[PDB]
RNA sequence: GGGCGAGGCUCCUUCUGAGUUCCCUGGAACGGGACGCCACAGAGGGUGAGAGCCCCGUAUAGUUGGAAGCCAAGCCUGUGU
RNA sequence: GAGACCGAUAGCGCACAAGUAGAGUGAUCGAAAGAUGAAAAGCACUUUGAAAAGAGGGUUAAAUAGCACGUGAAAUUGUUG
RNA sequence: GUGAGCCCGGGUCGAACGGCCUCUAGUGCAGAUCUUGGUGGUAGUAGCAAAUACUUCAAUGAGAACUUGAAGGACCGAAGUGGGGAAAGGUUCCAUGUGAACAGCGGUUGGACAUGGGUUAGUCGAUCCUAAGCCAUAGGGAAGUUCCGUUUCAAAGGGGCAC
RNA sequence: AAACUUUCAACAACGGAUCUCUUGGUUCUGGCAUCGAUGAAGAACGCAGCGAAAUGCGAUAAGUAAUGUGAAUUGCAGAAUUCCGUGAAUCAUCGAAUCUUUGAACGCACAUUGCGCCCGCCGGUAUUCCGGCGGGCAUGCCUGUUCGAGCGUCAU
């Protein structure tokens, strides 16, 4: 049918960077790192990091999109907001 | 035309299914007044107005 | 003379209600008197007729004929009685329409609903007679 | 009963067959007294027909 | 002198419902009496003299008793409408009779 | 087409290689489901469909 | 009813050579078109001096 | 030539079907229905045509919810089940 | 066969009701094909299967809505479909307590001077 | 200030009198004649032709069963911060 | 619930699958049309016709009621005198 | 009976109706180029004559100038009487069958009537883009139905990094 | 003399008047207050063993549950009803439900069954691909929560 567009499927959907994960979860960096350590969200590596982000370097940290989706439902986010 | 929309084709399908004479068992019912299809449509007589 | 404001003596409304009554009202309308010995047995004058009753026809050209009620055709207010029939041109047998007010019930098809009907009609008749006595 | 139903269906068509309709879908009502033919006057200027 | 130069037929009022309205008013009065039993259906009214020189020869029932009248009779103004006495505060007593 | 092939797989244990669809002039949808060469459509029609 | 015989749109066809000057129902495609209206002598019209 | 020969050029459509009232009165260029006034929120009606008002007045259609309101009012908008009725 | 009565359905719980619904739908699926292939005394069975499917769905819905009402018996906010319908104006109408609220001065005056029961000698 | 409350009213529900007696006409009596009966019911309708008594109903007191409200004769208690 | 109203050209446009059929680009316009018989008992069977039908012969109380159907005027027409 | 009218006989027909005194009215027709419906003479009359044209045998059938097959004769003459599409139509397409009606004759034939069948896409179009133009939003008018406004006097959002 | 035209009569035609009827209008009187974002009125599309319409209904589709009645429905077909019964019915009542696409109509649109986004669940070899299902995403305004902006006023 309709022709697909480039970069809308595959590793681009599969991975996101740490900056995108932090902006998606709307957390600070210490809270994001704390939640990742507590929930066991581990760094990942795409086969080609340019297919995920064109500005990625060797020090760029990648995570699973489904892992960030799972982190979106953690009740500790509201605990963080209540403490703030 | 051959080019037609889905809504137009659906309404034409309803008109095609409605285009029939009445069943013959209808006239044998008790107290019937229906003798024929008085809303029967033909493609040359009366337009559908779509 | 009627007194109640919810009662209408309108002929038009009466005929409309009679000829457009539903099946449960047509059952009450299609009532027949009981026989004499049934009347002293049950203290009931009239009952709605049903399939399986035994009737004697007392009006029309088929007077004094007896038979079982084979059908209760409520759609044109007719009962079909066994052997009270006629022949078509072809000689095939077709039942003859009889109105239930032209027959008298000589034997009742008795089930527990009919027993409850007869018992409550008899009890009502007795308590009305006792109250008015 | 089939023959009786066919006979009733055929006798249902007598009025429209006398009216000479092409089936039961022919329900066209024509103008027997048209306004353009039964109103107005013809002057010495422009006329409505030749 | 016939004032029929407007669209008079649009606001012609007949009174075929006059006996029905009498029946309705009587039913309402009976219901009010049954609700108010054993109290009377109406309140006590004072006797007052009609204004103007045409009608000052006749007395009639007024709206309610004055505050000075209730004070002289010994009935408090909060008790008075609760025992069927109509009270009017606008009317004054300009004379002793 | 995906709904039709999944419904056929769930109902009759039928695997199809492709499905074509049209909408008839009466308004109902007609679907031609071509089966895999391993299974025989005549045996499917005789046994499960009963179209003899 | 006060609106009996007046729930139609009809106008006379004018002075001419064929028909009378009664108001005639406009439109087409039905038996009512061209037929008289609004008169006590007309079929489907208002009576003379309607009862009040 | 303003009559019969001019009538042979009539093969376009000023109006199409309206999604709201179902009539062939939706102007194809103005995108405004001449009958019901779509897409304005109010339905087009005027007091100079009693016939046009009563052709689409309430009760001419199905009354799919409004017809059951008087029964619920007559029973008092009651809620629940008859006592001892079979069920959950 | 094909007629499932509600008296038996009101005693089951959810899983065998789902099993019965699946079996009835399967029977209706094969017998629609049997309808397009042959006929006879058979169409009464598919009518009975349709009505039985309707009955099973009704029983499942009624039991699960009753469970939801039991769950939401003691909560402030209910789902909109479980809230009473009435009319829109009836739902927007003031409550009985709010309509019967009076001021404190009115309460004092009604406490000390209510409408009395009285009679007048003739 | 609280709490009972006999009893009453409103709305649906079970139930209600007496000829299909004899003769004639008629395809069919619901017509004519004779003899009765009921009537707080001789309003209306149906039934093969004008039926109080064939059927539904109609009049009147009530009489079965059920729910939700309102009114209400009276009777228990607290007493003044 | 009723009427000193109208009784199918009347009475609402509509007593009928009527705001339907139908017309108009559209706003809108907008009809005609009720009655066999108590009961289909709606003509078996024979015969002549390609058929429609016709004639016998039944059905009905009546077909001088044959799903053109209660009654069946006049204009107009056919035969007979 | 002066009269408007009233009454009876005969035939037909099938369910109600009349006399007298009062009361009441949508109460009396030859006309209105009325209104609706129905029917005549004209009258078996005017016509049914543009687009060159038909003929033979057999079959089918109750019936064949206008059905079919074959046999002949012709016409369109590639800006077609051909092969295909856009708009418009909506099943008219195909098979089988067919009483009446319609095909201004005839009909066995039919775009008619009756029952069935038939339209298969990643690649052809729609779907996407914008044109002339139209409509939301901000905001400003208008008693208001709503009018202007389409980049504005708008806080109108994207990316990266972080022990 | 016939034919033809005209007159009169009988019968037969044509036509639908008259008479009788009336599940309908029209007018008056009495009672009641109850539409809608918990998605109305209206529109479209579907639903029966055999229906085109009317009627009823919504993929639970001439219908489900519940209560009552108590033996039908009927044009045909086919089944009934343990009749001493959780029970026929195109039955009545009606408090529980179902209620397709739309429409004030609400993700953006709509002359398209066009295009999206967010969050779950399931299936197909599947961390990436494909498919299905479920729950959501309009505007204005109010109360509150939270995140903010501005030397606008201050304290420090
Ligand atoms: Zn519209």
């Amino acid at each position: 049918g309709k022709a697909k567009k480039k970069g809308k499927s595959g590793a681009a959907r599969n991975y996101m960077t740490r900056t995108q994960a932090v902006k998606k979860l709307q957390l600070s960096l210490p809270d994001f790192r704390k939640l990742c350590i507590w929930k066991g969200i581990y760094p990942r590596e795409p086969r080609d990091r340019r297919k995920v982000n064109k500005s990625a370097t060797a020090s760029t940290t990648f995570y699973y999109t489904k892992d960030i989706q799972y982190l979106l439902h953690e009740p500790l986010l509201q605990k963080f907001r209540e403490q703030k | 035309p051959s080019h037609k929309t889905f809504r137009i084709k659906q309404k034409l399908a309803k008109a095609q299914k409605q285009n029939r004479p009445i069943p013959q068992w209808i006239r044998l019912r008790t107290g019937n007044t229906i003798r024929y299809n008085a809303k029967r449509r033909h493609w040359r007589k009366t337009r559908l107005g779509l | 003379m009627k007194v109640r404001p919810t009662v209408s003596s309108s002929r038009r409304k009466a005929r409309k209600a009679h000829f457009s009554a539903p099946s449960s009202v047509r059952r009450v309308i299609m009532s027949a008197p009981l026989s004499k010995e049934l009347r002293e047995k049950y203290n009931v004058r009239s009952i709605p007729i049903r399939k399986g009753d035994e009737v004697q026809i007392v009006r029309g050209a088929h007077k004094d004929k007896e038979g079982k009620v084979t059908s209760v055709y409520r759609l044109k207010y007719v009962i079909h009685v066994e052997r009270v029939t006629r022949e078509k041109a072809t000689g095939q047998t077709v039942p003859i329409g009889i109105h239930p007010s032209n027959v008298v019930i000589t034997k009742l098809h008795l089930d527990k609903d009919r027993e409850n009907i007869l018992a409550r009609i008899k009890a009502g008749r007795e308590q009305v007679a006792k109250a008015k006595g | 009963l089939r023959s009786k139903a066919e006979r009733q269906a055929k006798l249902a068509q007598r009025k429209m067959n006398r009216m000479a309709r092409q089936g039961e879908a022919d329900r066209h009502i024509h103008a027997s007294m048209p306004k353009h033919l039964f109103s107005g006057k013809r002057t010495i200027g422009k006329t409505d027909r030749r | 002198n016939n004032h029929f130069r407007k669209h008079w037929q649009r606001r012609v009022r007949c009174h075929f419902d006059q006996p029905g309205k009498k029946v309705t008013r009587r039913l309402a009065r009976r219901a009010k009496a049954a609700a108010l039993a054993p109290r009377p259906v109406d309140k006590l009214r004072p006797i007052v003299r009609c204004p103007t020189v045409k009608y000052n020869r006749r007395t009639r029932l007024g709206r309610g008793f004055t505050l000075e009248e209730l004070k002289a009779a010994g009935i408090p103004r909060l008790l008075a409408p609760t025992i069927g006495i109509a009270v009017d505060h606008r009317r004054k007593n300009l004379s002793e009779e | 087409k995906a709904q039709i092939k999944q419904a056929l797989k769930k109902l009759y244990d039928i695997d199809t290689v492709k499905i074509n669809t049209l909408i008839r002039p009466d308004g109902t949808k007609k679907a031609f489901a071509r089966l895999t060469p391993d299974v025989d459509a005549l045996d499917i029609a005789a046994t499960k469909l009963g179209l003899v | 009813s006060e609106k009996a015989g007046h729930q139609t749109s009809a106008e006379s066809w004018g002075t001419g050579r064929a028909v009378a000057r009664i108001p005639r129902v406009s439109g087409g495609g039905t038996h009512r078109a061209g037929q008289g209206a609004f008169g006590n002598m007309c079929r489907s019209g208002r009576m003379f001096a309607p009862t009040k | 030539t303003k009559g019969t020969s001019s009538f042979g050029k009539r093969h376009n459509k000023t109006h199409g079907l309206c999604r709201r009232c179902g009539r062939r009165s939706l102007h194809n260029q103005k995108k405004v229905c001449a009958s019901c006034g779509y897409p304005a929120a109010k339905t087009r009606k005027y007091n100079w045509s009693e016939k046009a008002k009563r052709r689409k007045v309430t009760g001419t259609g199905r009354m799919r919810y409004l017809s059951t309101v008087p029964r619920r009012f007559k029973n008092g908008f009651r809620t629940g089940v008859p006592k001892g009725a079979r069920g959950p | 066969n094909g007629k499932v009565k509600a008296g038996q359905l009101w005693s089951k719980n959810k899983e065998e009701l789902t099993k019965i619904l699946g079996e009835l739908k399967t029977e209706l699926s094969q017998l629609r094909i049997q309808k397009i292939s042959s006929s006879g005394a058979k169409l009464n069975k598919i009518h009975d299967l349709r009505k039985s499917i309707a009955r099973v769905l009704t029983v499942i819905n009624a039991k699960q809505r009753a469970q939801l009402r039991l769950f939401y018996k003691n909560k402030k906010y209910l789902p909109l479909d479980l809230r009473p319908k009435l009319t829109r104006a009836l739902r927007r109408r003031l409550s009985k307590e709010d309509a019967s609220r009076v001021l404190e001065k009115t309460k004092k005056r009604l406490t000390h001077f209510p409408q009395r029961k009285y009679a007048v000698k003739a």
